[PDB]
């Protein structure tokens, strides 16, 4: 084996645009 | 019987009704109806 990912995998939830904004 | 399913906003919308659509002007407050 195992080894760890640091903050990979993060992908766009929605193909619904944002931008300069904070979104949960 | 049979029975038909929707899906909104999944995807860009494929299977559309028949309306005529129009050219878009620019600049002026108009009414919008963008793939519904």
């Amino acid at each position: 084996a195992y080894t760890n990912s640091f903050t990979r995998g993060v992908y766009y939830p929605d193909k619904v645009f944002r931008s300069s904004v904070l979104h949960s | 019987v049979v029975v038909l399913s929707f899906e909104l906003l999944h995807a860009p919308a494929t299977v559309c009704g028949p309306k005529k659509s129009t050219n878009l002007v620019k600049n002026k407050c108009v009414n919008f109806n963008f793939n519904g």
